């Protein structure tokens, strides 16, 4: 999951560093932002 | 009963060779031939065998002389029978100093080795002055002086006591003689401590 | 045995047999019917030499049975005289045997250490063997009472 | 270990096996 | 207690200057006997038979 | 082999460490607890022959073992039966005394399972002769003392099963 | 080691027995067949070093195993198995005077098949100079004390095949 | 340790130990409260026992810090003090355990065969335990001197 | 494994023979003990759920073993034991059948002393559950098909000491 | 267990415990001083729930006890009586484990193959189970009462 | 495996005991430190790879094991390496919420002292490799409950020495 | 008791305990360890001591077990075993106690006329403490059994 994020293949949400699991809605958990990245063609596998 | 349950109780216990075993020494005024059997029976209890097919027949023939003789003691022909070239050709060329301990209380005290201390205290002799100083720490024992005294043939000696040494020294009679290369006694698993 | 007491010693010397050694071996195996016949008269007087031997032992000892002794009640002087048909039976073996190995190796070895630590008195249990001896020797001829006499004799300075 | 010694590998003798024929 | 046991173990170890036999096996020592091992653990141990013989 | 004090002492050799305060309080311990040792020590040197005396009779005395074909039938197997029962009682003494069982290990387990299956010596048995050793053993030396002096009479049985 | 009157012995003794009418038929076979046994005896002890001369020349001497390469083909190769046929001559005199294989198992054939494969000695050529042996053995004897002579030389093929 | 240094004894003659050896185990323990005082002074008293006790070795033995010497350089005078620190701490162990088997066993078996192989003159190293035992005699009082200064004394004979 | 008829054939097959008047004679042998085989065979196949009730009865019901901290404890380990005792009883009448201890050494003794130690179940007490189980089936049998049954009873304990 | 189950399923995984999985470990550690409570009140009454359990047993099985039944007697009424309290202390562990484990492991596995066995009715041991329960449940509160009915409620239709 | 509870209920059913007054304390002092378990627990779950990567660098990254020649030289026994700190980390988790370290002789220790020595693996750079996984998880989680997660990082370390 | 004793001495003249009586009770509570040590040691040794010192008993007096004696028969010796079981009980009250006032007020008290008006000879009674005292003075120490024969020797003057 790093090297996913490090590749920029995708962000891969987790937890933080004493096991809750992230979240950008509290509501629910493994919730994750968007935005003019999702939805850019193109770069599926960029930087590999 | 049936021929199983009265063959597992027959067979209980330490065994009848413990019983049935044979006790060489010189008493006052052998004879030539009686000086003879005696040094004979001295050759199987060092070679574990009789030296005709292994010899060549000159090696030890001035020790048997000197011994019917009457001009040296048991102890004397045992020494001088195990620091001869015959024995240094059959117990000691062939194996490691570890193996050749084993052999030299077998031959010389009819058992195995005690303990740990006792293996390192002949290992030390085997590495800095070899096979004939080996030989005279162990004739030269109060070990060997009480049980064959100057008059004895060793034999194989049953042991009790020292608690590993039954099942030990029954594993080196009762195999044969170059029945495998394996070590009896290569040493004792360490307990904790120094 | 005289075959195995034979055969042990000239294995030990590693050769064979001599002549004088064959011939003690003849001398045993020809008085195999007369032995055979001794043993199986002891054999069918087991309950008269053992329940005869016993009561004589009590007259004679009187404090094994008495308040207090070790073979006192109905269940102790039934092992008292359990005790004499073991010995009864190693005698049998033994005049079968031609010598005093299977006394010796059964019940003649280590007997004082197993005596004193059950509390009997070994001086007892030697004149139990002195009266089974008489009420055999009294069921035998004068040759065969000379015979078996040897194996009750042997057992009685072993257990002192 | 010597110089007359055995081994399997230079044994060409029927020893090991009783062919009566050679 | 254990004085007269101490000078007596203590002076076995001076008067102890006995000669040396073999070839050293560590640098100049390692001799037939190894230093200051406890006799007690080698001769402490003794091989006994009931019913001796 | 190794007491109490000379494990403790080889406990802080290895990381080349003085005696702490922790190694120290293991050696009180020890030293709190020795002179009930030496007590305990004292009556089964004198009452051991009353010991195995007792073991044998509570345990295996009229059964099938000491009857013709059984281990302990003839007087040299008797004989050696209850020298084993002097041999685990003064073993078991010189282990309390230490407060340590590794001379148990080294002088009495040490190939004595190899030993009684080459001669036939029933183990279950054996170690119900033990058992009523530990039991016997408990009345003359007192309760905190019979619970030290059986803690090395199952090192025995459970290194002997 | 037991003989066939040790042997009846110690079997009515692991079951408490008093000697019986069955027991008694075998110690019958041997007191009678004894006479036959000390004649064989002495017959085969002196001509012990020309019945092994006469067994090899019908068996190993005329073929190829003594050819270089061989097992016997060394001098010290060659007296070992000529001392060998003196150890099984010798200790199959043992078993027909005890009437018993018991002393073949205890001094004999005790890790003996390992001891052939670890030096490399055939096991099928000794049981063919056994077998010469046995019959040079039945014709010096005759066939009574021979066919009893036979019977131990059997015993020493079969636990060494 | 002294009571395994008993029981060796005892095992040796196959016995229980004797009231004697029963009364110096019990004497023994009851003084572990000073014996446990006395491995503490010397505890705590490390570095002023070892840095004096090796500032008088290099005074009467100036050739092992010469050149050729053995603890010639910065580096092998510290090897030189990490060893004075080995016979210290052992001297605290046997201290303790009443008895000289902890130092026998940890540093005296075979003493002379490891600083053969190492080039260290034995008289050089016993020199500074010699040294090393005035400075720590001198912390203690009359009759605990007389204690530690026995355990300097083995180990300067065994060390010759 | 094999039975009596194939290990006389067997005897005959490793000489190369046919069946000459000895081996006749063994096969005789067989063949008259044989329906005395199959009427014991027939009659334990019924009463097998009752000789393993005696057995346990008689032998380990109210000792220290089915009481809290012994093998045979739990519901789990009763169960598994007087399976056991089901096994060798089944066994032990296919060894009768075939006249041949033979199916006992590949199919019950293999490796089964190796089982108990790894788990600790008691050897001693096992060997009186299956001698007490030879008992309890020599009064349902008969006297001379007991005498059957009985020496592959002994096959069993005696591999198993 | 609830901590020993949650481990084994992680272990079968390969991985560590959920924080899911940490939450249902943290609720039974909070219930572990109530528990400790519950099965200390069961344990201090012992002969009360094993003596009136049984008791009232005899008169809904009067059979069982009753000539030709199998516990008929005082020796074999003390061991029906004694089966109660071995599935008494199993429900003790129970409590305080959390869970069915140790009952299911002890006495609960092959349950029908030991008393089919025995002779025993397994419908009879059900019944004093079942009254065993409800002397139990009436020395605690409505809350603790279903607490501890759970466990005995197992108990029975394991063995049905 | 057991963990703390079940250790004390298994300790009590093989002696017949109810829970009394010395097993309550066992079971009070694992239900107190329960929640502080569970707290590192999920702070180690999720610093997992992360704890593996600082305690390599902090042991055995910066010396010359990586050297060619050396084992963890080429990327297949690079990644073995890491691996078992990966294993050590993770079950020494379940023995710090168990309570108890009876999962690491069952599921680590058995057999492992023999798997590294027929590879190869130098076992004191193992020790010191988890010597440092110690110090760098009671950083993380602090001093209770780093205090007993050191406690089977020790247990895996002595058995593995 | 000793505590008794002393109260009923300053109960009698009307005053309050003396620093001295004060200083004697506080020297038997701080002995209350070693005399529940000893108790209990002769508590766990009775059938060792009363079939030792019984057996020992009928050896010196043969003939209250024999025809016509009053020990005579199974049922009637086991009462004389209950007896010797009587009094090395009251041993084990004085050990606490520290007074020989438990066993004078229970079973001294009147013994000559009980054991008179029963047929039982009293000289055979006090045989059988002196037999059963040997056996409890040989497993104890040589301190404890100093103690412990203090009471054996005062109940046998007492039934002389
Ligand atoms: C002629 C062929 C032959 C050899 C080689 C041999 C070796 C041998 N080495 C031994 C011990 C030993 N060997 C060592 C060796 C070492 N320690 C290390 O850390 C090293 C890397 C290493 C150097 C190679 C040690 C320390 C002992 C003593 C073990 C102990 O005291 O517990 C012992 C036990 C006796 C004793 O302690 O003196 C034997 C018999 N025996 C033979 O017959
Ligand atoms: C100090 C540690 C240690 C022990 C224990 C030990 C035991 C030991 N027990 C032996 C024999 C034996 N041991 C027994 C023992 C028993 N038979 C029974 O039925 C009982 C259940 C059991 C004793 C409770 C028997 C019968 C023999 C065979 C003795 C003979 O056949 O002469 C032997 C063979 C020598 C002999 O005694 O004749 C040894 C060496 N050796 C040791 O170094
Ligand atoms: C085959 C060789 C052999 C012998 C001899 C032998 C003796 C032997 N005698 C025993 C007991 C006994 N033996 C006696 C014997 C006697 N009491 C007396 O007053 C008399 C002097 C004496 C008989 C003449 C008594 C009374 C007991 C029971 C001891 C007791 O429990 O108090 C026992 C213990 C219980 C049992 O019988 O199993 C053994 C093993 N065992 C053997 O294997
Ligand atoms: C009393 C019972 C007993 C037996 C049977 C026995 C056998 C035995 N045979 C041996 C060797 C030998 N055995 C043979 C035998 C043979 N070579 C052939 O070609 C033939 C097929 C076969 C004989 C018929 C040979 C050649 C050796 C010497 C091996 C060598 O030197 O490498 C050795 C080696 C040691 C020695 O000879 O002293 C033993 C111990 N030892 C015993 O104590
Ligand atoms: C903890 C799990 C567990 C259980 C339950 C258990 C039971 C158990 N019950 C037994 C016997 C028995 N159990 C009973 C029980 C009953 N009779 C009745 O009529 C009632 C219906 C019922 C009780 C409510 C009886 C009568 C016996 C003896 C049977 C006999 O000997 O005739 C026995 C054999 C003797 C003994 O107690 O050692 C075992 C091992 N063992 C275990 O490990
Ligand atoms: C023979 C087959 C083989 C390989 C390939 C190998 C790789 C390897 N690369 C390493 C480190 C490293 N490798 C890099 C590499 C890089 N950094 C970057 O930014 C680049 C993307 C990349 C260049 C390729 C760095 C920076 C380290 C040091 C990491 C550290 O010390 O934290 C290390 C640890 C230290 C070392 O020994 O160098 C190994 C073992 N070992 C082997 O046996
Ligand atoms: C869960 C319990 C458990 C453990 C602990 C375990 C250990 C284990 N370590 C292994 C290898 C290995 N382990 C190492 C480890 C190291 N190299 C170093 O330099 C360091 C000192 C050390 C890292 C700390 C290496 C290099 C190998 C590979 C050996 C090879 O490929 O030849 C292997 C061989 C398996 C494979 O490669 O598929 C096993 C089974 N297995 C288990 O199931």
């Amino acid at each position: 999951a790093n090297v996913a994020g490090q590749e920029k293949i995708a962000t891969i949400s987790g937890y933080t560093w004493d096991g809750q699991p992230q979240t950008e809605i509290p509501g629910k958990p493994f919730v994750k932002s968007i935005g003019a990245m999702d939805y850019m063609d193109g770069v599926e596998g960029g930087d590999v | 009963q049936n021929l199983y349950s009265i063959k597992y109780k027959v067979k209980q216990g330490v065994s009848k060779l413990r019983d049935q075993q044979k006790i060489f020494e010189t008493k006052g005024s052998l004879s030539k031939d009686a000086y003879l059997s005696i040094f004979q029976a001295a050759c199987r209890q060092i070679f574990e065998r009789d030296i005709s097919t292994f010899v060549i027949g000159n090696e030890i023939e001035n020790i048997k002389i000197q011994f019917i003789k009457g001009q040296i003691s048991v102890k004397e022909m045992i020494n001088a029978l195990g620091k001869s070239s015959v024995y240094l050709k059959e117990f000691y060329n062939p194996y490691p100093n570890i193996k050749v301990i084993e052999l030299g209380t077998k031959h010389f005290l009819g058992r195995a080795p005690n303990n740990q201390a006792e293996i390192r205290f002949y290992n030390q002799i085997l590495a800095s002055c070899g096979l004939q100083a080996f030989i005279d720490m162990l004739t030269n024992s109060q070990e060997y002086a009480e049980i064959f005294g100057e008059v004895r043939v060793p034999f194989r000696r049953f042991p009790t006591l020292p608690a590993a040494n039954f099942p030990n020294t029954n594993t080196l009679f009762d195999k044969q003689t170059k029945q495998n290369s394996v070590v009896i006694v290569p040493s004792f698993k360490a307990i904790t401590g120094n | 045995s005289i075959v195995t007491k034979s055969i042990v010693n000239a294995d030990a010397e590693a050769r064979y047999l001599s002549p004088g050694e064959l011939d003690r071996i003849k001398s045993f195996v020809l008085s195999g019917q007369r032995r055979l016949r001794i043993a199986q008269t002891l054999t069918e007087n087991r309950e008269r030499i053992v329940k005869q031997g016993g009561q004589q032992l009590f007259q004679r000892r009187p404090d094994v049975v008495s308040p207090g002794g070790n073979a006192y009640g109905e269940e102790m002087t039934a092992t008292c005289l359990r005790d004499l048909d073991y010995y009864l039976r190693l005698v049998t073996y033994g005049i079968i045997a031609g010598d005093v190995t299977p006394i010796e190796e059964i019940g003649l070895v280590g007997v004082k250490e197993m005596y004193s630590a059950l509390g009997t008195p070994i001086s007892g249990v030697a004149e139990g063997i002195r009266c089974m001896k008489d009420v055999a020797c009294s069921l035998l001829s004068g040759e065969d009472a000379a015979e078996v006499g040897f194996y009750f004799d042997y057992t009685l300075a072993a257990m002192q | 270990s010597g110089y007359g010694d055995y081994s399997y590998s230079t044994d060409r003798t029927k020893g090991h096996v009783n062919q009566y024929y050679v | 207690m254990v004085r007269a046991e101490r000078k007596a173990a203590l002076q076995a170890l001076l008067s102890a200057s006995a000669a040396g036999e073999g070839r050293p096996t560590c640098g100049a020592e390692g001799r037939k006997f190894v230093s200051n091992a406890n006799p007690v653990l080698v001769n402490g141990v003794k091989c006994v038979e009931y019913w001796r013989k | 082999m190794q007491d109490a004090i000379t494990s403790v002492i080889n406990a802080a050799d290895v990381q080349g460490k003085y005696l702490d305060a922790n190694s120290v309080e293991k050696l009180r311990g020890y030293f709190q607890t020795g002179e009930l040792r030496v007590r305990a020590a004292a009556t089964i040197a004198a009452n051991a022959a009353t010991i195995i005396k007792e073991a044998v009779a509570k345990s295996l005395l009229y059964s099938d073992i000491t009857r013709p074909g059984g281990n302990m039938y003839t007087t040299r197997r008797y004989a050696a039966c209850i020298r084993d029962l002097d041999y685990y009682l003064r073993y078991a003494t010189y282990g309390m005394l230490a407060g340590d069982p590794s001379i148990l290990d080294e002088r009495v387990l040490n190939g004595l399972k190899e030993t009684y299956n080459s001669l036939g010596v029933p183990i279950g048995a054996t170690i119900q002769a033990i058992q009523a050793m530990k039991e016997v053993t408990g009345s003359l030396v007192g309760s905190d003392a019979g619970k030290e002096m059986g803690l090395y009479f199952d090192y025995i049985c459970s290194g002997l099963s």
